[PDB]
């Protein structure tokens, strides 16, 4: 047994955009439009505060965030 | 016609019911952490704050099982949490440090 | 925290393409694994020549220093007929002993993973997202289709054509903080001695501390016992003990007082090193064979010795 | 029950079964991390844990920190993916909170938690909602909306086989949970299909209904033609260039990428209605049942016949009656209709 | 993605759905139909629009 839902992939078509800005195009309709490329993010880069903290003080600040 | 239903659907067989009793004691926590009489006061304030807040929004409910006071595991774990390392020594006869 | 989240969420298919095919996914995965990892190749294999190291610039124990791992202590109590020559070969008791593991005859390459030899372009004051872009540009500018750095990138010590574009030059105090780095990468051994005898400097020949040698030589090495030539016997050393002072050479080096310093050069390795970048090899190889393979392949190369270099502490992550 | 394992016994029914003995847990024992920490670092780590337990219990959720996963899975005898569904839908109740000791340096508390774990029988992932549209019929002058009463609410399709589900007694704990799920067959006029009832209802002319679909097509049902779309039968409509139809703008949709489909394909079905369905729906003034999918000609007719016969001629609305008879006769005998209509207007 | 006694690494896939508004309405009332009673040929009747 190995579950995996097709609840967001049921219709067998998909309408994709090349930029978030394209969502405001006036001759689009009322539907779901997906941005074509994934957004890749490293937490180390996002959380600046921790970078300058040291020892357990750094560790406890990350725990609160997670 | 049809539209997707993304949430799972579970068919119920039965229900299992459990009762868990959680026992908290500051003195046991203060001994392992080598705390001082000043920090013992912080530990005590901190634990009451959190427990009291929970106490203040929950009414009581009757649950149809037997009294914990009659169950071995309740008697054994309560005596332990209070008196595990407590002993009494009796001199052959009374004699003090000279 | 991560496991708890994993334990209540089933999987869902999302109708976009595989991240493994997207540039931004390949570039940020290679960076997070291999940003500061490099491979250096000697012109030919040549190890550090002596087992004893005279290095008075480092303050002795009496902050903690990394070189204290190699520091021979002078002990008052010893067994009967005990001599340094038996244990620490030709090393001077109260200085530093270099193990035979750091002096292998067949070692041809040095593999390291640290951000502590970068020239002035790198600053920890600046932002992570800047310091990424800065490196990512430099590595693109100093390469051309392979993973070999251009000679310009190296310091003047390692190459004739080096201009410190990427790496700084190793200095005198670096031995105290980063021992293995110096012992494996330095081209020549330079000494720093306030020991009475070296360079034929005699106590008369000088033309609170003031003008004085740190450790003066005694008559000979000896022990004496009282009908118990086994465990506990007094030991008389061949030189003095620096426990009382312990700041002499460090304070001398910084020039708070004048003193008869001795420095002698000894050539180890030819100044013709060659340096590869594992971050640039990850990007280039993943365009041909795909990241899943290249990642697994290059992660094993970091565990070539049996301890993975990338999990060592940042200052001590140097392996032959 | 004497053991959690006993819940999987095959000759149990659908009800609530309680484990006979309480589970006793010391936090000191549970939280290892703190044991090896020192000073305020230990104190702040416990604060984070106690504040998280409180947050879970307010939402009626279970904090699985204080119960072993291996233990629960071993006892329940379930797969990795079943456990994920079981732990997401379980709910908690706090039935007492008691302070057992209070010094200025020391405290102790007890908490009674009661858990209810739903054990699943079956899990359904790829699901569609039904939307009944129906059909218009113009009968003896009256416009009428006709609909089938389907015996299912959800269509499911995991791989290749389609399945029609009837749900009962359902709630929402993140996912939908139902006590009863019956598998049915779609409607038809045969021994191997469902014999479903058919509803009719009178409506006002002109009738227009246009629903914009999400993929960029339009669903249309209308009593009159426009942009070449036939009347009375519904249809899914798409255009190659923006145009105005039924007084609103039908836009050209954005090009899409083709993926693997899970759309259901229902069986087709012919349906014979009574000749005067429009008069039957009109004199009730509510939505009324007129046939079944699989009914005989004889039973269908002997159903509004007595009712219809007793709409007889009267001294007080002969002209208004004669005009109904014509509209009723027009398709059967057009020569007679034209005559009756004449004697009406006279 | 990696599990040593001193080191770990994880990946998370998050999917977001942002509703873009067309119009926002702030000052709103709920309708409550009350109707009217009518007494006709003996019968009391409740009438509603
Ligand atoms: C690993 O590798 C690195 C190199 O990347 C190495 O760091 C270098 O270490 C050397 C040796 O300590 C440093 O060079 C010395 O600098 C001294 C200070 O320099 C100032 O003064 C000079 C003028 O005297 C100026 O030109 C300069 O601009 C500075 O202001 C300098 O005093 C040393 O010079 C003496 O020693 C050399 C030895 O070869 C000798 O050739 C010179 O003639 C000079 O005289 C000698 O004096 C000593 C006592 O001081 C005496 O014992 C000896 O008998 C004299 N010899 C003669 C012939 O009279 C020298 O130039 C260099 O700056 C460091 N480089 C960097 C970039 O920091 C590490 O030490 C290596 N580590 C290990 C552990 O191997
Ligand atoms: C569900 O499906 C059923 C079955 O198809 C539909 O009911 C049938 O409708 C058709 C089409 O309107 C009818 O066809 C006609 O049949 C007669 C002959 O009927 C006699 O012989 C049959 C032999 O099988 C027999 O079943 C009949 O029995 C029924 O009727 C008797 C008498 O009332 C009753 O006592 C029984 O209990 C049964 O109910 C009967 O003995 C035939 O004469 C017709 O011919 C005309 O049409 C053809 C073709 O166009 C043409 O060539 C001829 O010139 C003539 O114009 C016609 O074929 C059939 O009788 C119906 N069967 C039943 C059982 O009622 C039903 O409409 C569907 N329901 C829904 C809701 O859609
Ligand atoms: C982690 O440890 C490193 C190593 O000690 C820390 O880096 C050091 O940071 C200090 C304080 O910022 C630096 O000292 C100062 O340097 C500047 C510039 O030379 C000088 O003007 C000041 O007088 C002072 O000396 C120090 O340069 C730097 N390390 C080294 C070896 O030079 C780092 O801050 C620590 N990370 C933390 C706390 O998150
Ligand atoms: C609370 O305080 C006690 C009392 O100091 C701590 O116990 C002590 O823990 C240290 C470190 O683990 C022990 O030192 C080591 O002992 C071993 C075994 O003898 C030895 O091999 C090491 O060289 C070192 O000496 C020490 O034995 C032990 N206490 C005593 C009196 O012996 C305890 O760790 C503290 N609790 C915390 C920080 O949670
Ligand atoms: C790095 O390499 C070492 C040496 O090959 C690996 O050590 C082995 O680890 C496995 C773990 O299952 C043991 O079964 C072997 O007995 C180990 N061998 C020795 C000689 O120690 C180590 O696993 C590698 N580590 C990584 C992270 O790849
Ligand atoms: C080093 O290489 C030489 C020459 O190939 C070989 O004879 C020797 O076995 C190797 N190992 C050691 C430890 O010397
Ligand atoms: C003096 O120094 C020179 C350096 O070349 C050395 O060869 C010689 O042996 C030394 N002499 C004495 C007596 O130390």
């Amino acid at each position: 047994a190995k579950l995996r839902s097709m609840g967001y992939a049921l219709t067998g078509a998909v309408q994709t955009l090349s930029q978030i800005s394209d969502i405001n195009d006036e001759n689009l309709q009322q539907g779901i439009y997906l941005l074509r490329d994934h957004v890749i993010t490293l937490m180390e880069a996002t959380l600046h505060d921790i970078s300058v903290m040291e020892g357990m003080f750094a560790v406890q600040h990350l725990h609160t965030h997670l | 016609y049809y539209e997707p239903h993304p949430e799972p659907i579970v068919v119920k067989e039965r229900v299992l019911g459990l009762s868990q009793i959680l026992m908290i004691n500051s003195e046991n926590i203060a001994n392992n952490a080598n705390l001082t009489q000043e920090v013992k006061k912080l530990l005590t304030e901190m634990v009451n704050e959190e427990m009291q807040s929970l106490s203040d929004v929950m009414i009581d409910f009757e649950i149809p099982l037997g009294d914990p006071r009659d169950q071995e595991q309740y008697i054994h774990r309560k005596c332990y949490q209070e008196f595990a390392n407590c002993y009494l020594v009796k001199y052959k006869e009374p004699k003090p440090w000279p | 925290e991560m496991q708890s989240l994993s334990d209540v969420m089933i999987d869902f298919e999302i109708p976009l393409g595989d991240p493994r095919d997207q540039e931004q996914y390949i570039h940020r995965k290679c960076y997070q694994e291999f940003a500061n990892c490099y491979l250096v190749k000697y012109k030919e294999p040549k190890p550090w020549p002596k087992e004893g190291l005279i290095a008075d610039q480092c303050p002795l124990p009496g902050n903690r220093q990394s070189i204290w791992d190699y520091y021979i202590k002078v002990e008052s109590i010893r067994p009967a007929n005990w001599t340094t020559k038996s244990k620490y070969g030709q090393a001077r008791l109260g200085s530093f002993y270099i193990p035979s593991s750091l002096r292998q005859i067949n070692v041809s390459h040095v593999l390291f993973c640290s951000d502590q030899l970068y020239s002035k372009w790198y600053n920890i004051e600046n932002t992570i997202e800047q310091n990424e872009r800065f490196l990512l540009n430099k590595l693109n500018n100093l390469t051309s289709g392979t993973s070999v750095l251009k000679k310009r990138a190296l310091p003047k010590d390692w190459s004739s054509q080096g201009k410190n574009a990427l790496f700084r030059e190793i200095n005198v105090l670096d031995i105290c903080s980063k021992p293995e780095s110096v012992i494996l990468l330095n081209t020549s051994y330079y000494s720093f001695s306030l020991w009475e005898g070296d360079c034929n400097f005699t106590k008369d020949m000088i033309s609170p501390y003031a003008c004085r040698f740190w450790r003066s030589k005694n008559e000979k090495e000896e022990t004496k016992c009282r009908d118990g030539e086994t465990k506990r016997c007094l030991y008389y050393p061949l030189w003095d003990s620096p426990e009382s002072t312990y700041d002499f050479g460090y304070l001398a080096y910084q020039k708070n007082f004048p003193s008869p310093i001795c420095i002698e050069q000894q050539k180890i390795r030819d100044q013709d090193y060659e340096v590869y970048s594992l971050y640039q090899e990850c990007k280039i190889a993943s365009k041909a064979y795909g990241i899943d393979t290249v990642l697994f392949s290059l992660k094993n190369f970091l565990n070539y010795t049996g301890t993975p270099v990338n999990e060592m502490p940042n200052a001590r992550a140097f392996v032959g | 029950l004497s053991q959690i394992s006993d819940i999987n016994d095959e000759n149990l029914q659908q009800g609530i079964y309680l484990l006979r003995d309480h589970v006793i847990t010391l936090m000191e024992a549970t939280l290892h991390d703190i044991s090896v920490m020192e000073g305020m670092f230990a104190v702040q780590h416990l604060h984070t844990h106690l504040n998280h337990l409180k947050t879970m219990l307010l939402e009626r959720r279970i904090d699985w920190t204080y119960m072993s996963s291996t233990w629960l899975q071993q006892q329940l005898q379930k797969s990795d993916d079943e456990m994920k569904v079981i732990k997401r839908i379980a709910r908690s109740l706090v039935y007492y909170v008691k302070q057992t000791h209070s010094s200025p340096t020391a405290t102790a508390w007890e908490i009674g938690l009661y858990y209810e774990l739903v054990i699943p029988k079956h899990i359904y992932l790829n699901n569609w909602n039904v939307v009944n549209i129906g059909h218009l019929v113009k009968s003896a002058g009256q416009l009428t909306h006709v609909t089938i009463a389907h015996p299912y609410e959800i269509i499911n399709k995991e791989c290749v086989e389609t399945i029609y589900l009837h749900l009962e007694d359902c709630t929402r704990q993140d996912y939908v949970i139902c006590d009863v799920v019956k598998i049915v067959q779609p409607c038809g006029n045969s021994s191997d299909t469902s014999d479903c009832p058919v509803w009719a209802e009178a409506v006002k002319e002109p009738f227009v209904q246009v629903n914009p679909l999400k993929n960029g097509s339009y669903l249309v049902l209308a009593s009159s033609t426009d942009c070449q779309i036939p009347p009375y039968v519904p249809s899914i409509v798409t255009v190659n260039e923006t145009t105005s139809c039924f007084g609103l703008d039908f836009k050209r949709p954005l090009v899409a990428e083709e993926r693997l489909s899970f759309e259901p394909r229902l069986p087709n079905l012919q349906l014979r209605l009574p000749h005067l369905v429009g008069i039957i729906a009109k004199i009730k003034g509510i939505k009324i049942e007129v046939t079944s999918s699989g009914e005989s000609i004889k039973e269908q007719i002997e159903r509004a016949k007595a009712e219809l016969l007793r709409l007889d001629i009267h001294e007080g609305d002969t002209p208004a009656w004669i005009q109904q008879l014509a509209a009723a006769t027009k398709d059967v005998w057009p020569a007679a209709a034209s005559a009756l209509q004449g004697i009406g207007n006279f």
